[PDB]
């Protein structure tokens, strides 16, 4: 069911991974379609930081072998100290934002092993594995 | 065992500052402007919720400078009237005998370099008396000559407000709450979303607040901090309250060739209904509104207060009256005839006297000023009062308000209270049964 | 052999698709190479729509799961009312704007389920056979 | 007497001695997505169908 | 081990390979963060030649049928007239400038079988693969 732009979002984390596609096209959105004057160099700026703002973390998930997104899986363990709660405690009886809340703390931590453990040993091994 | 399961289009987000553009329809200043969408869409998002705060709205800051810089901009490519700087020779106006009027006009005429620069024309024009002084018939002196230069609108350009929706690009979304009551700040039941705001016109004025949107429930009290008495109070209506203003002076426009080429609109003769501009209000309305402004205000203060009201405590005739726009003419009311009650523990109409001016200053800005041409004709005009820019005043009982302004900040923010704006962040991660095979 | 930028467009569909990348490559073209005046923000303006053009659609192609793109498949089958032609008559026997003549009238219908469908399905599925 | 005849009209403005007025070939360019298309075609009303483009 | 910003420039291509992400993500960089003025249209148009400086060459990566970049293998032989030297004389006891003194002579001409062999190729045949 079409729920709308954000219409998941008050919704538990596996509940709204059913529609994040209906985010995924507005986050770039496109379309918007005397010299100078106000606006005239705002629309511009603004246009362009959609851009970039978008494209800063695509190339992230360029880099995390996945591309094909808004879902892949890792070679990465979760460390437990990363607030240790259950699957139906996590994905059954907790909203994104309540995530953040919480995970936002090792953000760039957990990033570190993203960029990358699997993105270093993945590949070498293919390359080992091309040998024959 | 769980592993990280990375994510993407999660709907989160942080509040966060960006640059808002613009979008209104296809005058004042708005032509180079994205046309509004024909279907404006929104979204009630349930089980969401969170705080606002329209005291740190920074959207108010922007749209102000914007305003600002608009006003400019329109101004550049118009006629400078620096030439007008002159000494003026003057006398009084014979108005009707013996004097109701006050005259408030001089007769005054000038040696005046024209297109010829060389031999020079004696003219005439009618000033206010608010925008001359004495210097030292008599000689007087156009007041903006001791503090900057003064340039001529154009007479083409008008300044009514027009309905401005605002929006923010992409990963950035337009937050707005849809609950009825709020205290200006903390968490809301009931969360929207919306593409862009809704038409807001840019109306300027002091005090007293003009075509604005309606409050649902009951008066609306927003402040800072009630409790302190350097702050100021919004209270915003819930029933349009009529006021209807006029200007009898069927007057003509001399306008005098004061080039080379560019020309010069002066104040021709002033004919008609010789009477002094004024305000109607309907009084039973007032004092109706009043009423409930002040149940709210009982709300705050006790259930064994007293309550007055009085004008402002003087000073700059901008801050003291009840400065607006209609037309291109810039008004000055004395508002001691709506501002001038009390309450205890627990037709009929008005009539506001008001005083015309061709120099102004803008937002209080100083180095500047502009000149407005004379209208020619009758003026009259209708608008809707919305809601008041209130200021706090041997205190265990009887309180006094006053009007305010000055802060023009102050009349974005009165609209711009629904909205906020948070960037999104569709990038995150989680803890998933999932060990990914080659 | 090597025709040039659009040097099949006047050829059939089928016959076309054979040099798609040389059309590719300038579809956003790169290169290009007193303040403001006139083109001060013109060739600036122009060079930013390319940009935007470009990426609008390549974003569409990103979530229809394909990414190598030109041409790939899908698992949506194709409905009859959408010009119900034989293949000999389509591919061997019309240009891609004779194509679009028709076919662009389920523009958006189409791209509802190529934006979807499988899209949807294809994961869950597969996050299922992660179980064991 | 006699008056400049632009002064009853607008101010005027000297046009500097070293900038020319030499027309100048240009070239116009289409951005990335956008195409110039060119008819050969020696007939043409000025609207219409071109066989050979 | 981190070394930084083209921190493994001085070793052999080899080596150099170990870390390709750290300057991957540099790039492009990001972040960054009385109208005109100077500076206002200058880290205006930078930041544009960034963003087309980076995408000119990644479309290239995206038309190589490759995308998951950094590295990966093509269906090309090597033609041995492009500087004929041995594994041991190129990756163990090479700079990737020095390499490219060499061979940036055949840049074009190796772009030409990139561009297109194995992207033709590749598909048609995998149409046909399609056939049951
Ligand atoms: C709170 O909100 C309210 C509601 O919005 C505001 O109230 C409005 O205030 C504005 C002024 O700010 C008023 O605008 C005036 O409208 C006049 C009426 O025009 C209509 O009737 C005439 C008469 O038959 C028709 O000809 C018109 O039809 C035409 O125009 C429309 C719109 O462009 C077109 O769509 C049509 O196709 C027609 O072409 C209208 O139906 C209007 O006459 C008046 O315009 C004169 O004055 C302006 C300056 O104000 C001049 O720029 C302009 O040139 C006009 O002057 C000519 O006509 C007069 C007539 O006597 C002559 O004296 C002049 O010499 C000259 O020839 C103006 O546009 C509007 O009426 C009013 N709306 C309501 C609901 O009452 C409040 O302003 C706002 N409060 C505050 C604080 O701002
Ligand atoms: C908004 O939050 C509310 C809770 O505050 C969520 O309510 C849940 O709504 C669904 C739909 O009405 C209920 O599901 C139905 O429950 C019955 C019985 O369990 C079951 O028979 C149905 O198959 C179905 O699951 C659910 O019980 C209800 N939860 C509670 C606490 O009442 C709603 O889901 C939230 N929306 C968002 C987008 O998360
Ligand atoms: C511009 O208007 C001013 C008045 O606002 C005119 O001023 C007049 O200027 C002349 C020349 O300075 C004065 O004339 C001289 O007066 C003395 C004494 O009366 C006399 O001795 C001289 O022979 C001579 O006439 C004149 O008095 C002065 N008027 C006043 C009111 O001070 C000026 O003439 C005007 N210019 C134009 C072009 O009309
Ligand atoms: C305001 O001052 C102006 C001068 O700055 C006064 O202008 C005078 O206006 C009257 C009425 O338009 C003119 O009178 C008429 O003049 C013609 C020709 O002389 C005569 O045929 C008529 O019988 C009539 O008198 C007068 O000439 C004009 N003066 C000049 C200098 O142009 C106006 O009177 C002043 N108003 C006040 C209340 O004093
Ligand atoms: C709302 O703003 C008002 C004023 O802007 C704040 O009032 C301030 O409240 C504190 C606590 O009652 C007063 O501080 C006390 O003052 C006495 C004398 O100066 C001193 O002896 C104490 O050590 C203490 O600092 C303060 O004077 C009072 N300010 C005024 C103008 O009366 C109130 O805190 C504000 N509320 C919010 C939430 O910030
Ligand atoms: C432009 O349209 C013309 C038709 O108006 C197309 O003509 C086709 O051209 C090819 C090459 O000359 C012909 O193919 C050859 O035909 C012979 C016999 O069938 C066969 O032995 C060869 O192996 C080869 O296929 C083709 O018959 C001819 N068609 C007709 C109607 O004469 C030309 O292909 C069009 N170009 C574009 C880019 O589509
Ligand atoms: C910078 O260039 C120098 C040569 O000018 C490179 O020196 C090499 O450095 C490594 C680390 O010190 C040496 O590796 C060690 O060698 C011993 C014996 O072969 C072996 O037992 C160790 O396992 C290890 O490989 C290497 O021998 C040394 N080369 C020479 C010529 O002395 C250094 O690698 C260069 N850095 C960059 C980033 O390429
Ligand atoms: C999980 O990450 C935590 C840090 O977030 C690691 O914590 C270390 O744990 C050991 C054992 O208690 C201590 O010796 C370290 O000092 C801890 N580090 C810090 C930052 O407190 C833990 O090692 C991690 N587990 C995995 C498997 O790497
Ligand atoms: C113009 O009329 C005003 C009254 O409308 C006169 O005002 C007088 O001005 C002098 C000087 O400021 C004061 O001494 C008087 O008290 C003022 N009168 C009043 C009623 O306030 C002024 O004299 C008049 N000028 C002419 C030339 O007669
Ligand atoms: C600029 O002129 C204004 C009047 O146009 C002068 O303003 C006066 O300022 C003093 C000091 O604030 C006040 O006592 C007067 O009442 C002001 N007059 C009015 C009309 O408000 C100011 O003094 C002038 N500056 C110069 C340098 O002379
Ligand atoms: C906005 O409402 C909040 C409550 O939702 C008010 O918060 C009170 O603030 C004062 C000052 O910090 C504290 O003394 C109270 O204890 C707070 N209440 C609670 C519930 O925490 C705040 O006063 C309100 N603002 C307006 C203008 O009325
Ligand atoms: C004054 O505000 C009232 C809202 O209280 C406006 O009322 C609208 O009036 C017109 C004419 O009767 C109706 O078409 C609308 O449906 C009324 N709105 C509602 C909410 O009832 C009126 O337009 C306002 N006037 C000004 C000038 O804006
Ligand atoms: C002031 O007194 C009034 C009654 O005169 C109180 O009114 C109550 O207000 C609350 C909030 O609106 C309602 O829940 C009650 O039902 C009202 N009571 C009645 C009689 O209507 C109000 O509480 C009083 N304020 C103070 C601070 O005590
Ligand atoms: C303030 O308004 C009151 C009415 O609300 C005005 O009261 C008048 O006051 C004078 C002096 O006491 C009496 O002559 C009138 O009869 C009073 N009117 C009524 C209705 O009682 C007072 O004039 C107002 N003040 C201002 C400055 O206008
Ligand atoms: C193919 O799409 C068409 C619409 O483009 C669908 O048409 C429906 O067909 C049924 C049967 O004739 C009618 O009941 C509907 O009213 C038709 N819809 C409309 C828009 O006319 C058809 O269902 C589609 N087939 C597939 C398999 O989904
Ligand atoms: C501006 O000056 C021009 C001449 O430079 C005037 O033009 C005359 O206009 C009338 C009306 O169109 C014609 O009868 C004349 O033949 C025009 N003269 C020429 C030279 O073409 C125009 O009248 C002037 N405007 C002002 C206000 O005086
Ligand atoms: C490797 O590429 C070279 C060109 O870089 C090719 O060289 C051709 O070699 C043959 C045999 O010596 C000559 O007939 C040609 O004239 C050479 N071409 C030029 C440009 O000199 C060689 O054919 C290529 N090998 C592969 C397998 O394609
Ligand atoms: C994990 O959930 C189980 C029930 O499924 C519960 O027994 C245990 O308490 C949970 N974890 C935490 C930290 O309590
Ligand atoms: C499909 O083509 C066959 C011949 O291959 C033909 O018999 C049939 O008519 C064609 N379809 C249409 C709609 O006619
Ligand atoms: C290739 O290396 C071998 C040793 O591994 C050597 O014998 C031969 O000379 C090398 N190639 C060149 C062109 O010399």
């Amino acid at each position: 069911v079409f729920l709308g732009f954000l219409g998941a979002a008050g919704s538990t984390m596996g509940a709204a991974s059913m529609t994040l596609t209906v985010q995924a096209r507005n986050l770039l959105s496109g379309i918007v379609q005397l010299k100078l004057t106000v606006w005239g160099i705002k629309q511009l700026q603004a246009r362009v930081l959609a851009v970039e703002r978008y494209l800063r973390d695509q190339q992230l998930l360029g880099i995390w072998g996945c591309s094909g997104k808004l879902i892949c899986c890792t070679n990465v363990p979760w460390n437990s100290s990363w607030s240790n709660r259950n699957l139906s405690e996590i994905w059954d009886n907790m909203t994104w934002l309540q995530w953040d809340k919480e995970i936002s703390n090792y953000t760039q931590i957990i990033y570190g092993l993203l960029e990358e453990s699997q993105n270093q040993q993945e590949k070498n091994e293919q390359d080992l594995l091309a040998l024959d | 065992n769980l592993w990280v399961t990375v994510y993407y289009g999660v709907p989160v987000w942080k509040d966060a500052e960006t640059t808002l553009f613009c979008a209104s329809d296809a005058v004042w200043a708005t032509h180079a402007c994205v046309p509004t969408d024909p279907n404006p869409q929104e979204i009630h998002l349930e089980n969401v919720t969170e705080e606002f705060n329209m005291w740190k709205n920074n959207m108010v800051e922007q749209m102000h400078t914007d305003i600002i810089s608009l006003w400019d901009q329109s101004l550049k490519p118009c006629v400078k009237l620096t030439p007008l700087c002159v000494t003026l020779q003057c006398t009084n106006v014979t108005n009707n005998i013996t004097d109701d009027m006050r005259g408030e006009l001089k007769n005054c005429s000038f040696n005046m370099t024209t297109e010829l620069r060389d031999k020079k024309q004696k003219v005439y024009s009618l000033f206010y008396r608010l925008d001359v002084v004495q210097i030292n018939n008599k000689e007087y002196r156009l007041i903006n000559c001791n503090t900057s230069a003064i340039t001529q609108a154009c007479p083409k350009v008008s300044f009514e407000p027009i309905p401005i929706h605002y929006c923010a690009p992409a990963g950035f979304a337009i937050l707005k709450c849809k609950d009825k009551k709020f205290n200006g700040t903390g968490p809301c039941p009931s969360v929207s979303t919306v593409q862009c705001t809704h038409g807001i016109k840019p109306v300027v004025s002091t005090q007293l607040l003009l075509n604005g949107s309606l409050a649902e429930e009951e008066v609306m009290i927003r402040s800072e901090n009630i409790t302190n008495n350097a702050k100021n109070i919004l209270v915003q209506f819930n029933t349009p309250v009529q006021i209807n203003c006029t200007r009898p002076n069927n007057n003509t426009r001399k306008s005098i060739r004061i080039g080379p080429g560019q020309a010069f609109y002066a104040t021709g003769d002033i004919i008609g209904d010789i009477r002094q501009a004024h305000c109607n209000v309907s009084k039973a309305t007032w004092n109706e509104t009043l009423g409930k402004v002040v149940k709210q205000l009982r709300k705050h203060f006790g259930n064994n207060t007293i309550i007055r009201f009085a004008n402002s405590s003087g000073g700059d005739l901008e801050v003291t009256t009840h400065s607006f726009n209609c037309g291109g003419e810039f008004f000055y009311c004395n508002t001691s005839g709506l501002f001038n009650s009390t309450w205890i523990s627990n037709n009929d109409s008005i009539t506001l006297p008001c005083r015309i001016k061709q120099i102004i200053n803008m937002w209080q800005r100083i180095g500047q000023a502009m000149y407005a041409p004379p209208i020619q004709g009758v003026i009259r005009c209708v608008s809707n009062i919305t809601g008041l820019i209130l200021t706090r005043d041997t205190n265990s009982t009887t309180e006094t308000f006053r009007p305010g302004g000055g802060d023009m900040r102050d009349n974005w923010r009165s609209e711009l209270y629904k909205y906020k704006v948070v960037k999104i962040e569709p990038l995150g991660v989680a803890p998933t049964r999932c060990k990914r095979r080659v």
